[PDB]
């Protein structure tokens, strides 16, 4: 349940949509169907990766060693581009995918 | 103007947990007519404060009494603009976090702005309507003056 | 074997200049003075006197290595005033203070003995 | 072991903690000296934290000038309790633990072996991985 809530991208409530994504993007998200199909396929791929991870790492250890520090890169991007977290953004989730 | 906030506070505690530092004490003030809690660290050696004191707090984005910003570069030989020198205690910090009472759908009704004055922190909770002048990474001045 | 002679800490050799003036290109109206064969005995007085001047915005000194005798002084001043003028005024004021101090100490000695 | 093999050793390390306490307020002349010993300094003296009734800087306000570039990091002091992260004052930290470096400025926290030391993810490790050897070298020298 926590995994689905954290990684699902509910596109139905539409109030979270108006609060987080911009107005010209929320109408696009609510109108298109190819966007919704891609967004559901992304979560399907994430679920399969979750099962693969659980097979590779029993005993539930998250700590791992990998080459790129994604969270610190995201923090640097936020500070470099003066991102304000209190406002809706202009990033299209299809562009993200 | 450039005055983001202005209110009169009363000191309720000086160190509820204990004396953590020799020359720094953490005031726990509460507002009047605004109902805005404050948690401020004040150099007490230079500016002594004791219980029950009332001071007028002003938080301004500039000191120059006309609107122009300062660029953050120190210069003492600039008395020409006649800065806001009617206060006793002045600090200079950078707001680093604006917590809120948001949710998935409803917007926030109470905010909490944190400012770091080169180590000496400050949290200023209250209503979300009079706390709108604060944006993160923005330089902010603090001005205090004890009322007799 | 590798011991430098003791007199090398205060004697300028053939070719060495006592003081050389260089500008600082990072900030306007800044200048660096390099003094050879000196130490804190002069650096501290000159710095503390430069700080008294209200038209001096920066004034410091440092010894880059304790085994090599050389003093670097950096002073930045407000426009319509030059760091060379600030330096010369500082030295003149120090000399005046020392002369007055010597006069008063001599008169105090005279008062103390046979008086 | 993909960790920095060299770090601050015990004398700058016993003194950076005292420098980075909250109480350290520096006079104008002391700031002049310390900036005179900075090799990667722009040339502009930052605005003092305490501006009235006497201009006073702070140890963190100068370690911010020492820290290079725009480095973002979050460490934890060696005397950080097990209740601050849970209860209130999570981001206020009464004892001045929970080191935070945003945009190359030491916003809060006390620096110790767990921040400047030879451990993974420390401030020096982040400085290396972000800026390179040529800037980490100056980092070490300026700190010392």
């Amino acid at each position: 349940k926590a995994f689905e809530k954290k990684f699902r991208f509910d596109y139905t409530n539409e109030r979270a949509l108006r609060r987080t994504l911009q107005e010209d993007l929320v109408k696009d998200v609510l109108s298109n169907a190819h966007i919704q199909n891609e967004l559901e396929r992304e979560f399907e791929r994430m679920r399969e990766d979750r099962e693969v991870l659980r097979v590779i790492f029993p005993t539930g250890d998250s700590k791992v060693v990998l080459p790129c520090n994604l969270l610190r890169m995201i923090w640097n991007a936020q500070k470099i581009f003066h991102i304000n977290p209190r406002l809706p953004s202009d990033l299209h989730p299809i562009k993200v995918v | 103007a450039g005055i983001l906030f202005e209110d009169i506070f009363d000191v309720k505690d000086i160190d509820p947990e204990g004396k953590k530092f020799d020359r720094v004490s953490r005031l726990h003030c509460e507002s009047e007519s605004f109902k805005m809690d404050l948690i401020l660290d004040v150099n007490i050696q230079i500016y002594p404060v004791d219980l029950g004191d009332k001071f007028r707090l002003v938080i301004a984005s500039t000191l120059y009494e006309d609107g122009t910003l300062d660029d953050g570069e120190y210069n003492p030989t600039d008395d020409r603009p006649s800065r806001a020198d009617q206060f006793e205690y002045v600090m200079y910090g950078k707001v680093y976090r604006i917590e809120g009472d948001e949710t998935s759908t409803e917007a926030a009704t109470r905010l909490s702005a944190y400012v770091s004055y080169g180590g000496l922190l400050m949290r200023l909770q209250g209503d979300a309507n009079n706390l709108h002048g604060f944006e993160v990474d923005s330089r902010v001045y603090l001005l205090m003056k004890k009322l007799a | 074997m590798n011991a430098p002679p003791a007199f090398e800490s205060f004697l300028l050799f053939e070719g060495e200049k006592k003081i050389t003036i260089n500008k600082d290109t990072k900030v306007p109206n800044a200048c660096l003075f390099t003094i050879n064969k000196e130490d804190h005995t002069l650096g501290n007085i000159i710095k503390s006197q430069l700080l008294k001047d209200p038209q001096v915005l920066f004034a410091g000194y440092k010894v880059p290595h304790p085994l090599e005798h050389k003093i670097i002084i950096r002073v930045q001043t407000t426009p319509d005033y030059s760091p060379q003028e600030a330096f010369t005024n500082a030295i003149t004021d120090l000399i005046s203070e020392l002369s007055l101090l010597e006069e008063r100490f001599r008169v105090a000695i005279k008062d103390k003995q046979e008086g | 072991s993909n960790r920095p093999v060299m770090g601050i050793v015990q004398d700058t390390l016993t003194a950076v903690r005292k420098f980075t306490k909250r109480d350290v307020f520096l006079e104008r002349g002391e700031v002049m000296n310390l900036l005179m010993f900075l090799s990667t300094w722009d040339g502009k003296v930052p605005q003092p934290a305490i501006l009235k009734p006497r201009p006073l800087w702070t140890g963190k306000q100068i370690f911010s000038l020492i820290i290079p570039g725009h480095i973002n990091c979050i460490r934890t002091h060696s005397t950080h309790p097990d209740d601050e992260d849970s209860g209130p004052y999570k981001h206020i930290s009464p004892g001045d633990t929970k080191v935070v470096v945003e945009n190359g400025e030491l916003i809060m926290g006390i620096l110790c072996k767990k921040s400047l030391g030879t451990s993974a993810g420390s401030l020096v490790h982040i400085s290396y991985l972000e800026m390179g050897h040529d800037i980490t070298r100056l980092f070490y020298s300026n700190i010392q």
